[PDB]
C-alpha cells in the first residue's frame, strides 16, 4: 500500500542514474 | 536522488572541460624537437608564427 | 542458462538476466541478479571477475557465448541476501582510461589500430573505414576518441561504424548482421513515433579553417520548410567535405518504432539490421530480459535520423 | 470541442486535449490524444498537418480559435489503436532553424522585423519596446536570438515582451491582457510558495566593455542581508545601463503560486495577468486538460521574480 | 521535541521533521512539514525566520541545540492547511552571494578567514588546514571559493575539511567526529556497493604552469589495469604538488554502504566516521527524518573514494 | 497490480522528456 | 487507485529538484 513509493522511486533513480551513466 | 546530481555535475565538468580544450591563448617553449606548448604531452612540430617574429 | 564466472556456474542462483545495449552506449550491459545464500557467498564474487553467458542461439539452436565481459559492480543486500551485477564488456574501460593523442591526416582504422597497439588491447581485422580524417589533437577517453573519429568518419560520406568487444575488439559496420530477422511476427507491441524533432533540412557551412569554405546545400525546403542548421566545424577543410557533411546531416526529423517482442532474439545486437513489417530499420536500441520467459524490447529508427542524431 | 485538421473535423475521436505553455516555453503546445480506428486511419495524419481548435471562448462564449498550429510529432499505438499528438504553433520552426546574424545598434522591435522579413513570417503590427540594445553577432536559433534581444531589453528599463504566434507573429507584452480573470471563486486548490531561493539584494556590476563602469546598487541590504551577484555582460556599456539592470534584478526570491482551478479559463496563456484574492500575478505557466470535465491548473508569480529568472 | 522559532514553540504542530545533509551539500538541510490551523496561522512564520530545534542528543541524554538555522522557504496548501518548511543553516547564505577575489599564495584557513572578516560571518578558531595554496582569482558563491580552496587543499596532501554553520562558522575536519558510532546493532538493512565506477589507477599529470613539470604515477597498474585520467590544473605548479596530488587520486573505484538504521543517532552529520562491522567509514550523506518513531538513514563510503569525488 | 509500475515509469519519462524537450 | 500517480510524481519532482538544488 505505501512500499509501492519506496519501490518505484528506487526504480526511477536506478534508471535515471543508469541511463546517464550509460550515455555519458 | 544526489547520486544523479553529482554524476550530472560530473557530466557537466566533463563537458565543459572538453569543450575549453584547444582554445585560447596558452604559454609554450620552443625546443629542437619544435614547438613545446604548456599542458601538452608532445611536441608541436608544425606551427605558424606572426610575421614580426621572422626578422633577421 | 550457464554462466560460468571463472570456474563456477551460477546459473543455479539468478533471478533473472537483462543484456541492454543502446547504439552511442558506452559497452554491452549484462545487469544480472542473484541470491545469495552460503554456497554463492563462499566463492566471493568481488569485481573484476570475468563473466560468460552461455545460451542457446536463435540462429543454430546451439549453445553459444552471447556475453564475455567483466563484473563492473556489484551490490549486495544484507536483509535479503540478493547480489546484484552489472556486468560490462572490456569497452568500459576504454570509457574511463583518458589520453593523449595527436594524429596527423589519417583514417579511422588506422587510429583504432594505434590505440590497441598502444594500450595492447586484441583486436579482429578491422574493416578499412576509407575516410580520411583531419590532424586532431584529443584528450577525451579512449572511447571518446574512437567515437569521435568515426563520427568524423560518418561525416565525409563513409560508412556507420560501431565497436564493440566480445573477446577482442571488433569494428562492427551497422548494416552488416548476418540475418535480418522479422519482428512483425512476435509483436507484442509496437510504438512508431514520426516527428520533426530533429529534422534538418538546411545546413549553413561556415568553415573555420580553409580549404573560405561557405555554402549552403538545402535539400527539402520546398516540402517540411527551411529547417537549418549550422556546421562550424574545423574538421571540415575542403569544399567536398563541407558538401558531404551536409548530405550526412539531412533528415525527416526523428522517426523510431519502440517495439516490445514476446520472444528475445538472442543475438540482436546495436546496430544491427531489423525488420519490421515489409520496412528495415536498425536497433538503436536493444533491451532483452532473460526472465523464466525470456522477453525483449528494441527501439529501432532510419539511417537518416541515426546518422543525424548520433554521428 | 472542434479539431478542424486540414478538412476533416476528428473532435469525435479524442479521448482527451492538453493546452499547455510556459513563460519560457519553446511554443504554445497542445497534445491531443485519439483513438485510431479504421475511419481516422484513413486520413492518414501525418506530422506537418494544420491543426486548429475550435471551442466556446470564455469570453463572449462564441467560438473562437483558440488554438492554430501545426502537428510537430505523431506516435501511435498498433496494440491499442491510440493515435497521439503534440501540436505546436509555429514558434517552434523558429526555435529550430539556426542562422547567423550580425547586428548593430538598434531596438528588439526593429530585430524581430528583420528576422520575419528574412525568413518570411508573416506578423502582426510590433509594439514598439523602446529599448535600444548594444551590436552583437548571434548564431543561437531565431526564437533563441529573439528571446535574448528581448532579455536585453527587459534589462535597460524596457517592458517585458514575449513573442506568441497565432496566425501571425504577435509581440505580447506580459501585462496587456484584456481579462483579468480572480481564481479565487474557482480555487480547487493553492499552493503558496516563498523562498529566498533566487533572492537578489545587491549587485556588482563589473563592465567588460567601456562606456571602466563599475558600482554596487544594493537594495534592501538591511532586511534580507546582502544576498549579492556580479552582473558581467558586454552588453552593459553605459552607466544608466549598469543601473538598470541592476534594478531590474533585486526581488525578495521565488514567490510563486500552484494554483489548481475547477474551471478551464479557456483564454488564459503564458504571460498573462490573473488576479487570486485581492493579489494580481502573471501567468508563468498554464496547463489546461480538455477531458469530460475541463480543468485548469496555473503557476503564477510577481513581477519582480519573473523578471530577474526568465529575464 | 522543541522548535523554538523566534519566540513560540511550534513542536505542537508539526507532522514530522527530516533532518538532512550531503558531503557536498549547500547547507545543513531540516525540512519540518506542520498543519497550520488559526492558531500557528497567527504568528504568521515568513521566510527568514529563525527555527532552533532541540531534542534529547544521543550521547550525553541532554536537551541540546541540533539545529539552528533559518527558514528558506514556506509552502502553504490551502485546501488543507499544511504549511510545509525547508529549513537551511546561514551557509545557504555563503552559497548565493557571489563575490571575487584576488588571493596570493597562502592557505585555506587564512582566506576563509578573510572571507569571514570581510562579509561580518562569526567563526570559531578555525584549523590551520596547513596547505599553501597557488594564488588565483576567484568569482564564484563564497561557499563556492571556500570549497575550491578546500579541494585544492585535499590536493598537495592536506586533510579533508568541511565547513559547517552553526550559530557560528565551524572548520570541520572529516575524521574527528567525538563518537564512533558503531551501526550494526540497528542495522535494519544495508546495501553493500563495490565498483569501479571512479576507478583511478594512473594519472598522466601535464603541468600547464611552470615550476615543465610532467610525470605519471600507476599505483595498482598491475591489479585493476592502468585505469588513468589526466590532471591537467594550472594550480599544480610543482613537482611535490603534482605527486601529491596524483596520490590524492588513487582508489578502487566506488565503494559505499547504503546503510538503514532503525534508531536515529540524533548527532551524526556529513563527514563524522562511523563503523559499520569492523571497518570505519565515512557519512557521505544522512538523512534522519524525526516522524513519530525516530528513524536514519545513512550512506558511507571509504576515504580514497571521497577523495576523489569530492575532492 | 504490476502494471502500475510500467504506466508510471511511462509518466515520469514521458513528462521529463517533455520538459526538457520545451524549455530547451 | 488513481491518487498514486499524483502522489508520486509530485514526489518525484520534489526529490530531484531536491537534489538538484541541494548539490548544484
Amino acid at each position: 500500500k505505501e512500499e509501492m513509493i519506496q519501490e518505484l522511486l528506487s526504480q526511477v533513480e536506478s534508471g535515471i542514474r543508469e541511463a546517464l551513466q550509460d550515455i555519458g | 536522488f544526489n547520486g544523479i546530481a553529482r554524476i550530472l555535475k560530473e557530466n557537466m565538468n566533463k563537458s565543459v572541460a572538453n569543450g575549453t580544450f584547444g582554445m585560447g591563448c596558452e604559454l609554450a617553449e620552443i625546443t629542437a624537437n619544435g614547438l613545446k606548448v604548456n599542458g601538452y604531452k608532445d611536441e608541436i612540430q608544425d606551427y605558424l608564427v606572426l610575421e614580426n617574429l621572422t626578422l633577421k | 542458462k550457464i554462466i560460468l564466472n571463472g570456474k563456477y556456474d551460477i546459473a543455479n542462483f539468478n533471478e533473472g538476466i537483462t543484456l541492454s545495449e543502446a547504439i552511442d552506449g558506452v559497452a554491452y550491459k549484462m545487469d544480472v541478479s542473484l541470491v545469495e545464500p552460503k554456497q554463492l557467498k563462499d566463492i566471493n564474487i568481488k569485481k573484476g571477475d570475468k563473466i560468460i553467458l552461455i545460451d542457446i542461439a536463435y540462429e543454430s539452436k546451439k549453445e553459444e557465448t552471447i556475453f564475455d565481459g567483466v563484473v563492473w559492480e556489484t551490490r549486495r543486500s544484507e536483509k535479503s541476501k540478493k547480489l546484484t551485477l552489472s556486468c560490462r564488456e572490456r569497452t568500459v574501460y576504454m570509457e574511463e582510461s583518458e589520453e593523449q593523442y595527436q594524429f596527423k591526416e589519417n583514417t579511422a582504422t588506422q587510429r583504432i589500430e594505434y590505440y590497441c597497439k598502444q594500450w595492447n588491447i586484441p583486436y579482429y581485422n578491422l574493416a578499412n573505414t576509407g575516410k580520411k580524417l583531419a590532424k586532431v589533437i584529443h584528450k577525451t577517453n579512449i572511447l571518446d576518441m574512437i567515437k569521435k573519429d568515426l563520427k568524423e568518419t560518418a561525416t565525409k560520406g563513409g560508412d556507420l561504424f560501431r565497436v564493440r568487444m566480445d573477446n577482442k575488439l571488433k569494428l562492427f559496420k551497422l548494416g552488416t548482421n548476418a540475418n535480418v530477422y522479422k519482428l512483425d511476427s512476435i509483436l507484442e507491441d509496437a510504438n512508431f513515433t514520426s516527428s520533426f524533432n530533429d529534422a534538418v533540412t538546411s545546413v549553413k557551412v561556415l568553415g573555420k579553417s580553409k580549404d573560405p569554405i561557405i555554402g549552403t546545400y538545402k535539400k527539402d525546403a520546398d516540402k517540411f520548410g527551411t529547417l537549418q542548421k549550422i556546421k562550424q566545424d574545423e574538421k571540415i577543410k575542403n569544399a567536398k567535405e563541407a558538401k558531404k557533411a551536409a548530405e550526412a546531416m539531412f533528415n525527416s526529423g526523428e522517426e523510431t518504432i519502440s517495439v516490445d517482442c514476446a520472444v528475445d532474439i538472442n543475438r540482436i545486437r546495436a546496430g544491427d539490421k531489423v525488420s519490421l513489417k515489409s520496412k528495415e530499420y536498425y536497433v538503436i536500441d536493444v533491451t532483452h530480459t532473460l526472465d523464466s520467459r525470456p522477453k525483449m524490447k528494441l527501439n529501432i529508427g532510419s539511417l537518416e535520423y541515426i546518422r543525424r542524431k548520433f554521428y
